[PDB]
This record gives C-alpha cells, structure tokens and sequence, in this order.
C-alpha cells in the first residue's frame, strides 16, 4: 500500500463506468460532491 | 485616526483624494503604507 | 445507549466465547494498558492484549482468547467491572487520607 | 520478582509487573479485592496551593501510568481559544499575539461551564455559561514625565509592557452573579503578552471556551504531572573506613551518610537520590553494593497551571477513568 | 500498491519497500501515478505489483525485507538472553497483529521458577500464528559474525 | 536561526527508520518550531500612449450592502486592506487595464475612454493567508506602483525537513501527542525524539558530545563553548553533572509513555539545536487531474507553479517494458497524455 | 515432487521480455583496468 | 562525475538489447523475428525464480 | 521575539519570570545558575528558555512608526 | 518460495507491526560511553 494524503485524493480522480453493480454506491457517491473525500467530481453521460 | 493611510517617515494620518498625488501632504517623502482596517477579524489561537 | 462504542469483530471470533476481538472506538492506551492488567489476572483468561491499528485513525483493538468454561465477552464484562472497583478504592483510601491530611 | 527492579551499569532488569496468576506453576495473587484494599496504601509529602507532591504505594505500573496520561490530558480545563481583534498596530504579529492569549492559563474553576456544542453555529455555539469572554485593550503614550534620556523603557512610557493582569472580565446575563464570589483572574498575573511603544495600541476581546488536554497543551490543567519510581539503595558488607567517606560523595548529598567510621555509612534515606548510578563506574565498590527501585512505590508529583488545586486534579483524574470504564460496561456489544 | 487514504499530507509507504527505491527518506520526492483505463489497473497490481515482484530481476534474490530498526529490534527479541512472560508475551503476540487473530500459545520454554517463553518462540509464532496458517518451514543458515 | 529542542535518542513508534524524526504534539503546539512566510506581489500601474491610466477601482457589492464573497477582502478603496484573512480564489488587489490601450492615438475623442477589461490578480494557494502591509508608491520614472505582501504562519506539519546543524538531515514522522514517549523523574518530556541508527553509519560523534555539553550548560546556567581544535574539555562536563544528579555520561533512565514501566535500556538526551529548513511541505506537494497543455506539443506543462504533470523519462519509461506491460504504456504515453484522432488516407498515406 | 515441481515452475515463462531485464540487470550502478 | 556516465551506459546498453523477446518456442528472438539464441542460456530457466 | 509563555516540554509558565530574571541579574549582580535556581526553575527544559532566547523585540522596536 | 507471496508479505506485515511497536516500548539508545574507550584500548591504542 501507499498511504496517500486525502488532499491530493480530492483532486486526483479515477474514471468509472457505472454499470448495474455500482449504482447504490455511485448514485449515493455523487450526492457527497467533490468537497468531501469519499465522493466524485466530474460526471459524463452516455450521450457523449 | 480612522482615515485611510500613513507616510513612512512622517508617520502621519493621510487621507488621499482619488487620483490626487502619491506624495504625502506633510513630508516630501514619497512612499506610503496603508493603515490598519477598522474592521473586525477572527483568529483561533491553537 | 449509543450503539457505537464496542463492535464485536465478526472476522476474528470463533465460537462459544474463547476468542474474540473488540474494537473500541474513540480511545487510546490510557484505557487498554489498564483494562488488560485487570483482565490478565482473571483466573481463566489466557490471551488478552491490545493494539492501535494506526494513530492517525482512532481505534483500540483488544483481543481476548480464553479457555473453555466462561466466555470471551463475559471476561471483558467482568474484568471491566473490576477495574471499576479499583478506582472506587483509590478514591476511598485517597480522599480519606487527604481529608485527615 | 520481589518487586525490586534490577539496576546494572549497562542495563536495567526485571521490569515487567509479573504479579498475575498464571505465570507460575502455583497460581496465587489472583485479583479479587480486599487482598487489594487491605493491602494498598497511600501517603503524602506536601501540598501547596498550586503544587502537590505525594506518594502512592503497592499498585502496579499500569493503572498508575493511566493516571499520568489521563491526568496530563483528559481532565478538562478552560483556556482562551477564539480571539477577536479590534484593529491592532502592535509590532508583534496580529497572528502570533493571538496565539499567546490562547496559551496563558486562567484561574477559574471548571464545572462552572458546560461543553460547547460542535453544531448550531455562531449565536447558538457560544452561549452565556458556555463561555468566559476576556477583554483587553491598551494604548501607549509618551510619558510626560521623562526623568532622563534613554533610561529604563518603563518610566519613559505608559504601560509599554502589557501583562496578563490587563485582561479584564466582562460578564453577561446570569454571568455576573454566578462568578461574583470567584471573579476570573489570569492565573499567574504577570506575563508578557506584548511589548509595544507609544503610538501603538491593542484592542481585542477573546472568547474563552472549555477545552480538553489532548487537543492542545494550552488546555492541560497541569504543567508537569509525573511519577518518579522510588529508588532503593541497599548495601552489602560494612564498606567502612576512609573510602566509605568517598562513597557518600559518590551520591547526591543527602542520600546515605556516615554514622561513624566504624559505623560506616548507613543509608540515611532514599528518594533524595536521582538514581544516577555512579557507584558502578567506580569499580572497587562493585561487589558490595547493588541498586534497585521498587515497582510498587510511586513517588508522584503534580504541578498545576494554577487552574485548581492538584489534590483536585489527581482526584478527578481517577473518576474520569472510573466513569469511562463504567460507560463502557453499560454500552452493549453490537454485532 | 493498493492505495489507502489518510490525513496530513505526504506519501507514506512501508519501510520494507524503501530498499528497491533505495529510498532514503530524508527529503526525497516521489511520483504518484494512477492509471486510467480499466485494464491498465489489472495490469498494474497483478503483474507490476509488489507481492509478485517481491524478488529482484537479476539475482533472484530478495530485495524487500527488514532494514535498520526492524533487524535490530527483531534481534533484541531473538537475543538468547531474553525472556518474557505470559502477560508480556501475550501482548507482544498481540501487537504483532493488531487484533484479528487466533493464537495458540505453545508450551513455555521453562517451567517451575515461574514460567517464561524464549524469544525464539514469540518470534516463532510470527511465522505460524494459528494452527491453520498453512505455513510450515525448515531451514539452516548462517548469520554474519558467525 | 533555530529552536533549541530537548531531545531524546531512542527508537520509538516505528515511524523512525532512516533519518526520519518524530515530533511532539502539545509542544509543537506550545510554540516550538513555528514558521511564518512572507511573499510580495508587485503590480505596476502604467499609463498607455492613448493617455489612459490603468485603474484599481472596484468593490461591486450586489444585493444590499455587502461585496460578493469572491471579492470581499478589499474595502472601499478597491485596493486590498491590512490584516484581513484572505482565502484562496479571492482578490487581494483589484486591477483593470484599458481596452484600447494599444490603439492609435488620434486628436479625436468626446465621451468614452472608459471601457476597461478588468484582469485582477487572483490569490491562489492551498492555505489561507493574511495581508499585513500594502505599499502605494511611485517608481523613479513617475508611474504608479502598488506592492502588497502576504503572510502565513505554518505549523510544522508532518513532512518538514529538520536538521541537527550537525549534518543530520531528516523529516518528522508521526507527531505523537504528549502522554506518549518517555519522561523520567523530573517530568520533562523529550521534545524531538531521534533515531539512534544514524550516528554509527554516518559516524558522527561530534553531535553526540554536543548533547553532553548542552545538558552541562543549562545546569551551571552558562553557555558552554566548543570549537574546532579546542572548546570545553569533555572530562570536566561529567563533574558538573555528577554532583547535580545526572549520570556522568549523558545517558539516563526513562519511562515509556505507553506502558509506564522502566525502559529496559538507558537513554541519552539533553539540549540540541535543531534548525528548521526551507522545503516546507505545503509548498512542495503537487497534483493534477487534467491541466493546461503547451500549445506546441499539447502535452502537460512543467513543474509546480504553472500547473501539474510529471516526467516519464526514457531512463524510467524502460522500466515498465521489463515488467512487460503493454497496456500500461498505451494508457500512459498514449491515452492519458495526448489522446488524438488523426484522419489519414489509406491510398498514399498522409 | 517438490524438486521437479520447483523446476517445471522455474523456466522462462514465454512472452517475458528477456532483453529489457537483461539490460536493466547489468545497468546498476601488472597494472590493469 | 561518473554516475552521469553510468546513466548513458544503461540507456544505450538498452537500445541494441531493448526489444528481445522469448517466444513460445523458448527461442528468444528479435523485433524483426530473427533469432539471437535457440534455448535460453543453454537452460531455458528464468534467472529470477 | 518575546519569551514564550511556557517551555516546549514541561508546560510550566516561563512567560512571567523573564522580567524578574533580567531584573534580578542587573540589579543584585549574581551569577546565572544560582540566579535561575532561586528564581524557581529546577527542571532544565523549563530553564533553557530563560537562559536561551535572545530578546529581539527591543531590536525590532527601533523601527516603529513614530520614531 | 514455498507458499507464494500473499503469505510472505503477510509475514513481513506482522514483522513491521511487531518490531515497530515493541522497540520503543522496550527502548534502545547509543550514548557517549558506548563510543568511549575505557582504559585498555587506550593502552593497546598507544603501543600498537
Ligand atoms: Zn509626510
Ligand atoms: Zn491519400
Ligand atoms: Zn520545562
């Protein structure tokens, strides 16, 4: 493992394609918003 | 006082008109600081 | 009573008392290094020891693995109720001598 | 092992408590009480107002060390935290100086307050009995009396040295009559919060809350609370003669002492000694003297910030750990 | 590495992995790269990860292990002079794993004038904590200053 | 330059290892090793050949008597003001250029010279800060000049290079609280606590004498000297301590804060002078999601300041080849840096 | 069992790039030179 | 002074050796699918494990 | 700058005694170690800061506004 | 070499979380007297 400071965890993001298993995380994970850590910031719809 | 700002050497209260001069009215000495704001400010000691 | 202080770890328990691992949220050595001293001298109790998982996180893991006969939780229940009585005595004998001075 | 720690020249020995039933073949010395109560004792050396030094005998290391830790933190106290500046011109940082008031102790007894609540911001946080507000303002002017040039920078000016004495108290509704007999005073009155020269002025009112030790040292009710573990010097052979006289100079003065040249050096007393283990470096004293400290006997000294009497400190420090244990008992174990 | 999030700010690795990096701490700087596409991840931890790359490419020789404190501290437990007691040992054999584990205490080394457990045991149980940990070893070696 | 820190020499925690110090809460909080920092932002005001002066006017203040938060921290003048906390994306000096400044001056105007493009300099930084002092002045050539300087006092956060002034160069590890780490008889708590291993392999005993000389100093109440080929002779240092109760050599007993039982080995501590360095971490931490790209290569720009992005050198890039990862490169030197669609022509490829 | 198992497992696993590991292997770090 | 030379040593030592792969014949071969060697080191055994 | 208000280890308040220290030295000329001792600091980390800590704030007050 | 990595690194994890937390709670240090020559190696030091 590498302990990572959350303050670079807020701004360093990983892409995820939400499909069928992820919703009740992710549909929740958005409502946190980018300020609090366990959350998301950018979002991209399938409509490209 | 409550007015705007100060000389360097004169250390004198100086209020300036909009685009008036950069000089200090009293001394010929030029540079001027800006005096402390009367507005409240908050620190947390810890 | 708030239901978050002790959480019995599902992962380290076995069955029928014996082993168990309790994590006590919001604590530090101040308690464990005492509580275990009462626990270890309980005749049955065998393995009782604590550690902090990581200081930047606040948790106290404590481990009780005893013989058969009485139970994991029953141990910590008892011994804790004993660590009560100590402090009760320290106050008793102490505040008495200080009053007489 | 006979509760006497080994002292050597290169090490110590025999540290662990080892009182518990189950390390021996014959398991005795198992808990209960009475076996404890009718054993355990306590003594005292001296009590001043802001300091106490007393003695605690025949309990193990652990729960004592608990009292040290929990004492230097968990007994709550009250110290200035938030600071509001009405301007400031001081040469001292408008940043730092705030930090200073944050630290200075205060003589007021807790239990006169209730814990601040995290939520409900602003007007619902700091409320009446929830906070002791402190007010300070001082301006410096050239003293019209000026005996001579460049003399002591006190006569030259007014109040150029601000002292913790300067912090006043501002009561409020219900706030006056409750402390009327116990008006808050800034602990040790004389402290340098700031130095400043005329033309400079500081006006600030700082809210003072009820904090907890481990969060910041400025909440520690105790300057220094620790326990020296009682030394035991014990000798073999009379070791008398001349060099016995050297033997006492080997230790710090009080220590042991010569009774007679024939009566050698009896041990006058322990607990004056720093356990500085010189007799071991001098060789020839080697075989006839060994050093020890007894795990049961805790010399225990506690300072105070002036917050309250240390007898009170050590006292409450217990009932914390107790109350904590019980609060753990009555919380059922979730699965 | 599997990343784990904590407070303050700095990259905290485990000391054992300092040697591949020849990481000195002191003031040196790192680089933290997340991958992006879903299949570059499974390329990373699985292939390029630590566990499987525990060795070295050239010598087939362990390049990650105890260094500095870990050696000497281990040494001081391994020191034939040492002993412990069921309270002290119990707590060690705990601390070694923060909790979480079921230890079966083997028979104590000596019996009578109390009870003790030699350091070779409290360190031995490190290897085979449970009876179900499927680790059985055996070996000979020579440490230095033999 | 430095703090004089009362410092054990011991292995503690397990956050120690190579050169990495371990500090002390409730100490660091008592005013140990606190820093400030001062920056200047010069904004020169200059007149343009159109005879149009770049103006500092400002303070929009919508909706009933208060400026927008993005603004705030100014005051009526439009310039920044003294002593007020300024936070991230705010504006500590409002500035606007004229729009037509580079046009051809003609002897033709009536009404509007007044169209301004406001391009105020924004504060950006990971922390708050404070505006202590601002300076309005005139340069030598008679053109308006404004200079403000910002300050912040950094608490010595985890990850901050310290020195022993003796060649030890290290970073603090876990910041322990107070209760933890040894104390002994006086009650004192070693403030910095330092890893032993560093001394033998670096083989520097000078410091390890400096500690003795230190503890001997503070007792007699005298600054005690030392110097190249000279200095206070060590063997008398003993005599000064031994009568005052501290071991003839620097070692002394201590009680592990955690347990509370005697530390099974002696420990060696006294005053040492630990100076704190530049390379404060809050400067040096760096991160990027997707930032700006240079016009020419359209791949991320360089270093701190401008914006993020880091280097994969051919010296490094080879590494992943040895592991054999194709997909990690194609993610790396392809997708994540410059992903680009070129339309080519099969026939006569271009 | 053990022996020849450790053998059959210890072999080039096809597809590994032995060139790269080769270079990075030699990489670090009377009178005759 | 010398480490700056060592870096160049490794970097160039790669470029000739950079792509050399072990195919599924256990015959290590070039980019262009020539053959530098038949078995691996007379052995076929990865030096790592 | 100013004498700190507690040491960096003990937590005994040193803020006070700096005045009484220097006064006690200049008037009533008396040696350092003996001075601080009857000034009431036995623990040495409490003591260093009295002994250590050059006072800059004077040398910073030459530069004040008014002069 | 026997059981595969997931167990190996498990061991070392326990190593760390042991030696770390124990070493302080016992303690170790250096000191001058440890580098101090005592009689002896002075006598041999001069003559040799
Ligand atoms: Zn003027
Ligand atoms: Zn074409
Ligand atoms: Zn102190």
């Amino acid at each position: 493992e590498v302990a990572v400071p959350d303050r670079v965890a807020k701004v360093l993001t990983y892409p995820e394609k939400v499909t069928r298993y992820n919703r009740h995380k992710l549909q929740e994970l958005i409502v946190n918003g980018p300020n609090v850590h366990p959350g998301a910031n950018y979002l991209l719809k399938r409509n490209e | 006082a409550t007015l705007k700002y100060i000389c360097a050497e004169c250390s004198s209260k100086l209020s300036l008109s909009r685009t008036d001069a950069v000089r200090c009215k009293d001394c010929g000495h030029r540079i001027l600081l800006k005096a402390r704001t009367k507005r409240l400010v908050q620190f947390e000691a810890r | 009573p708030d239901r978050e202080k002790i959480k019995l770890l599902t992962q380290a328990t076995s069955e029928d008392g014996t082993s168990a691992s309790f994590q006590i949220v919001e604590e530090d050595h101040t308690l464990g290094n005492a509580l275990r001293y009462v626990i270890m001298k309980n005749p049955d109790v065998e393995f009782c020891g604590y550690s902090i998982p990581h200081p930047s996180e606040n948790l106290l893991n404590i481990r009780i693995q005893t013989y058969g006969e009485t139970t994991a939780v029953d141990a910590l229940q008892k011994g804790l109720k004993d660590l009560m009585d100590l402090c009760d005595v320290v106050e008793s004998k102490f505040t008495e001598k200080i009053k007489s001075m | 092992m006979s509760n006497i720690v080994g002292i050597e020249y290169n090490r110590v020995t025999n540290t662990t408590s080892t009182d518990f039933p189950g390390f021996s073949k014959d398991a005795e010395n198992e808990w209960n009480v009475e076996k404890f109560k009718k054993d355990f004792e306590v003594n005292i050396s001296s009590l001043d107002a802001r300091e106490a030094n007393f003695d605690l005998i025949n309990i193990d290391t652990s729960i004592a060390n608990a009292f040290r830790r929990i004492m230097i933190s968990e007994v709550p106290s009250v110290a200035a935290e938030y600071v509001y500046f009405f301007n400031n011109t001081s040469v001292i940082q408008d940043e730092v100086l705030a930090h200073r008031i944050g630290l200075v102790p205060l003589k007021v007894d807790p239990d006169m307050l209730t814990w601040v609540d995290s939520n409900l911001p602003d007007d619902e946080k700091f409320t009446d009995e929830n906070t002791i507000v402190l007010s300070l303002n001082v301006k410096c002017t050239r003293n019209p009396d000026a005996p001579k040039g460049s003399t002591d920078p006190k006569e030259l000016y007014n109040n150029a040295h601000v002292y913790a004495r300067d912090l006043k108290f501002e009561p409020q509704g219900r706030q006056s009559t409750t402390f009327a007999d116990c008006p808050v005073v800034p602990a040790d009155p004389d402290i340098l919060l700031a130095k400043l020269r005329p033309g400079q002025e500081i006006s600030l009112k700082a809210h003072c809350i009820l904090g907890i030790g481990g969060d910041h040292a400025k909440f520690s009710p105790v300057s220094t609370a620790s326990y020296r573990l009682l030394p035991q010097i014990n000798i073999l052979q009379p070791i008398k003669g001349e060099s016995a006289r050297r033997f006492q100079k080997c230790f710090p003065p009080g220590v042991i002492g010569i009774d007679e040249g024939s009566d050698e050096a009896y041990v006058k007393d322990a607990r004056k000694d720093t356990v500085s283990r010189e007799v071991l470096r001098y060789e020839e004293f080697a075989d006839k003297v060994k050093l020890g400290r007894v795990r049961n006997h805790f010399i225990f000294n506690v300072e105070s910030a002036g917050a309250m009497t240390p007898e009170e400190i050590f006292f409450k420090s217990v009932r914390i750990l107790k109350n904590k244990a019980e609060y753990l008992k009555n919380c059922p174990i979730t699965q | 590495h599997y990343a784990k999030i904590r407070p303050w700010r700095t990259f905290r690795l485990n000391e054992c992995v300092c040697t591949p990096y020849n990481a000195d701490f002191d003031g040196d700087e790192m680089n933290l790269h997340v991958p992006q596409t879903e299949e570059a991840r499974a390329e990373a931890i699985n292939l390029m990860g630590v566990k499987n790359n525990l060795l070295t490419p050239k010598s087939g020789e362990p390049i990650i292990a105890a260094t500095q404190d870990f050696i000497t501290g281990s040494y001081l437990i391994s020191h034939k002079d040492s002993f412990y007691d069921r309270a002290t040992l119990t707590q060690l054999l705990s601390m070694m794993s923060d909790g979480i584990e079921h230890f079966d205490i083997p028979p104590p080394a000596i019996m009578k004038p109390y009870y003790l457990w030699t350091g070779k045991q409290v360190f031995s149980l490190l290897i085979k904590p449970n009876h179900n940990s499927p680790v059985v070893i055996n070996l000979d070696a020579k440490n230095k200053v033999f | 330059a430095g703090q004089n820190a009362t410092v054990a020499v011991m292995s503690y925690s397990g956050y120690d290892i190579e050169d990495a110090l371990v500090l002390n809460k409730s100490s660091i909080d008592r005013g140990f090793g606190r820093c400030e920092t001062r920056r200047k932002t010069t904004t020169v005001l200059k007149r343009y050949a159109n005879h149009t002066q770049d103006i500092i006017g400002g303070m929009r203040v919508d909706e009933n008597g208060d400026p927008i938060w993005q603004h705030q921290s100014l005051g009526p003048d439009g310039l920044g003001e003294v002593g007020m906390k300024v936070q991230s994306g705010q504006i500590y000096i409002n500035k606007s250029v004229p729009t037509n400044s580079a046009d051809a001056p003609n002897p033709n105007n009536v009404n509007v010279q007044t169209q301004y493009r406001e391009a105020p300099v924004i504060y950006r930084g990971p922390e708050p800060s404070h505006i202590d002092q601002v300076m309005m002045s005139v340069s030598d050539n008679d053109q308006a000049l404004i200079k403000v300087l910002l300050r912040q006092n950094r608490r010595p956060e985890l990850g901050d290079k310290f020195s022993s002034r003796h060649g030890q160069k290290g970073v603090c590890g876990i910041i322990v609280k107070q209760e933890d780490m040894p104390f002994n008889d006086q009650g004192i708590v070693p403030d910095i606590i330092m890893n032993p291993h560093g001394f033998p392999s670096r083989m520097t005993v000078g410091k390890m004498i400096e500690l003795i000389s230190g503890k001997a100093g503070v007792l007699n109440g005298t600054l005690e000297y030392g110097t190249c080929f000279g200095g206070s002779k060590l063997e008398d240092m003993s005599k000064i301590l031994v009568d005052q109760g501290f071991n003839y050599s620097g070692k002394d007993m201590l009680y592990s804060g955690i347990t509370g039982e005697c530390l099974q080995a002696y420990i060696f501590f006294g005053p040492i002078y630990y100076q704190k360095l530049k390379h404060m971490v809050l400067d040096k931490m760096h991160a990027r999601a997707r930032g700006p790209r240079a016009v020419l290569t359209r791949q991320p720009t360089e270093g701190r300041s401008r914006d993020g992005g880091l280097r994969l050198g051919e010296m490094e890039r080879d590494c992943v080849i040895a592991y054999g990862a194709s997909q990690l490169l194609l993610e790396r030197l392809m997708i994540s840096s410059d992903a680009f669609e070129v339309d080519v022509c099969d026939k006569c490829g271009l | 069992e053990i022996a020849l198992f450790k053998y059959r497992k210890a072999r080039l696993e096809p597809g590994t790039a032995i060139g790269a590991i080769g270079a990075q292997s030699i990489g670090e770090p009377m009178n005759v030179t | 002074v010398k480490t700056a030379e060592t870096g160049y040593m490794s970097r160039r030592l790669m470029k000739s050796l950079e792509d050399l792969s072990c195919q599924y014949d256990n015959t290590v071969r070039t980019s262009a699918n020539g053959i530098v060697q038949f078995t691996y080191g007379g052995d076929g055994l990865d030096p790592l494990e | 700058m100013i004498v700190p208000v507690r040491c960096f280890s003990c937590g005994k308040v040193v803020g006070d005694k700096w005045e009484s220290y220097l006064n006690l030295l200049q008037e009533d000329e008396l040696d350092e170690g003996t001075a601080l001792s009857r000034l009431g600091l036995k623990r040495y980390c409490c003591r260093r800061m009295i002994l250590t800590h050059v006072d800059l704030i004077e040398k910073f007050l030459r530069y004040n506004p008014l002069e | 070499r026997d059981y595969g990595p997931q167990e190996a690194a498990n061991a070392m994890n326990r190593m760390a979380k042991l030696c770390a937390r124990f070493l302080g709670n016992r303690g170790f240090s250096i000191g001058i007297n440890d580098v101090t020559p005592a009689d002896d190696l002075k006598q041999k030091k001069e003559e040799l």
